[PDB]
């Protein structure tokens, strides 16, 4: 779909899951957009190291 | 079978709010975007709003921006613009219309279809029920071959003003012009018919003025004199 | 901001004649502009998008090309119903639209009937005095008005309006109005109306005078 879904600016309308605590189940969807833990410490807010 | 409907006319002061309504049917309400236009009399198209009726998700163009809200009610199928602080040039006639769902690109905005149009109007006057006069030539002897007589319309302000000649019985040979506006900010518009000279001695012609913002109706006889 | 500039402001072609309507932006667009008409006194309808590709249900003859920084529509023949206004819109950042060009049908030329109605006995009675001169059936729209009350030239306190070209004959007509106090009405005595239009070979007069 490089004619209907491309643009010469990019197109950033389209995203996946890079990160996820647990692989999905088939045919499940997940809507989170709950920040995602890499680091053994908790964080708050809306980003952290 | 795509059917796209508004609100009907609103009329409102300067510095005041509109909501202006958009009926979807024919198709899922949430399967597209919504777009809002407005175009001013005599003017160009001026678009303003972008609203996803599924998501609620909200953009606009930069002069409109805490000016326009747009909403939507999913239960009801129905998307809304809410504008406030309204300036005289916000006078225009508005649409929704629809976003591509088939063969287009992803991004696009597009108009497939369009709304029946609604006509706010914005104005520091009130409402005016018409007055109407007589156009006739000097006595009868300086009109030649042909003639010309009318109704000129004056200081009315609910705009959508209709005339008529012998009630619709007289459809040929007539003309209605564009209304124009007055300093105070009231309408006024002329009809006329154009006529062979002989039969202004033999047939009387009237015509009917309609208003139905004050909800008046007059007739009155154009007589040569 | 993504200005589009359109360049006909109106075009008077006839029935078979080919019809370009240009269309261009501040920088590349690429491929993202959409084209419409609006037919008079009805909503606007899509007839090209992705700069090229014909809408659904739309007779072939019309047609659309371009890329980057400027785009041309095109018709073969415009026929009575293609009348209306004309705009493009691009995509690549918001919808932006084009100034609007109108069509007009060519028509053989002609020269307005005209005449001049005197202020009736209920505007006597209602105590304004709004003249009218009338211009009837013409066909190059520029029909240049005027107004000189006792040879006195006239501006600036009158107002005129100009009919959509008709279906009947593809001609024009228009009123014009001039509004006076009864405190300056009551003074003069000459009132006239004169035309410049392409259909008359010398300047033609209305006139009246008061009370007469
Ligand atoms: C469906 O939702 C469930 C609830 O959120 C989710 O269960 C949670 O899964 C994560 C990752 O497996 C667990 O995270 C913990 O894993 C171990 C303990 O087993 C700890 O060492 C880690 O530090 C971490 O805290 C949650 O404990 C677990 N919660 C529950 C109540 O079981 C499922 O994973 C979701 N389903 C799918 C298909 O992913
Ligand atoms: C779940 O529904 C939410 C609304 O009902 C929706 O939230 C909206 O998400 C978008 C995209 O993330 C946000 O877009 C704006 O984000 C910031 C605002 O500061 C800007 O940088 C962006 O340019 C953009 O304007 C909306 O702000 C947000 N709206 C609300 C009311 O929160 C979620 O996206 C939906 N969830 C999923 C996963 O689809």
């Amino acid at each position: 779909s490089n004619n209907l879904d491309s643009k010469v600016g990019g197109n950033y309308n389209y995203l996946y899951r890079l990160f996820r605590k647990s692989n999905l189940k088939p045919f499940e969807r997940d809507i989170s957009t709950e920040i995602y833990q890499a680091g053994s410490t908790p964080c708050n807010g809306v980003e952290g190291f | 079978q795509v059917q796209l409907v508004q609100s009907g006319a609103e009329v409102k002061k300067p510095g005041a709010s509109v909501k202006v309504s958009c009926k979807a049917s024919g198709y899922t309400f949430t399967g597209t975007y919504i777009h809002w236009v407005r175009q001013a009399p005599g003017q160009g198209l001026e678009w303003m709003g972008w609203i996803n009726p599924n998501s609620g998700g909200t953009n606009f163009a930069q002069i409109f921006q805490g000016r326009v809200t747009l909403t939507r009610d999913t239960s009801i199928s129905t998307a809304y613009m809410d504008l406030n602080r309204l300036k005289s040039d916000d006078t225009a006639v508005y649409y929704c219309a629809r976003d591509r769902v088939l063969y287009g690109r992803s991004f696009g905005w597009y108009f497939d279809v369009w709304g029946a149009g609604t006509t706010v109007t914005v104005s520091s006057a009130s409402t005016k029920g018409p007055s109407v006069f007589p156009l006739a030539p000097c006595s009868r002897s300086t009109s030649e071959s042909t003639a010309a007589l009318g109704c000129l319309v004056k200081d009315y302000f609910p705009e959508p003003v209709t005339v008529s000649w012998n009630s619709g019985a007289l459809t040929s040979g007539v003309h209605t012009f564009p209304a124009v506006l007055q300093s105070s900010g009231l309408y006024s518009l002329s009809s006329v018919v154009t006529v062979p000279s002989s039969s202004l001695g033999t047939k009387t012609y009237t015509c009917n003025v309609d208003h139905k913002p004050s909800n008046t109706k007059v007739d009155k006889r154009v007589e040569s004199k | 901001d993504i200005q589009m500039t359109q360049s006909p402001s109106s075009l008077s072609a006839s029935v078979g004649d080919r019809v370009t309507i240009t269309c261009q932006a501040s920088q590349d667009i690429s491929d993202y502009l959409n084209w419409y008409q609006q037919q008079p006194g009805k909503a606007p309808k899509l007839l090209i998008y992705d700069a090229s590709n014909l809408e659904t249900g739309v007779p072939s003859r019309f047609s659309g090309s371009g890329s980057g920084t400027d785009f041309t529509f095109t018709i073969s023949s415009l026929q009575p119903e293609d009348i209306g206004t004309y705009y493009c819109q691009q995509y690549d950042n918001l919808p932006t639209f084009g100034g609007g060009t109108k069509l007009e049908i060519k028509r053989t030329v002609a020269a307005p009937s005209v005449f001049i109605f005197p202020p009736s006995d209920e505007q006597l009675k209602s105590g304004t005095a709004s003249v009218v001169c009338l211009l009837n059936n013409f066909y190059p729209r520029e029909a240049k008005v005027q107004w000189k009350v006792d040879n006195a030239l006239q501006s600036g306190n009158s107002q005129e309006s100009v009919t959509e070209q008709d279906s009947k004959d593809s001609t024009y007509s228009l009123s014009s109005t001039l509004t006076l106090s009864k405190a300056d009405y009551e003074k003069h005595k000459v009132y006239a109306c004169e035309v410049t239009h392409q259909g008359l070979s010398s300047p033609v007069t209305k006139s009246f005078n008061r009370g007469e």
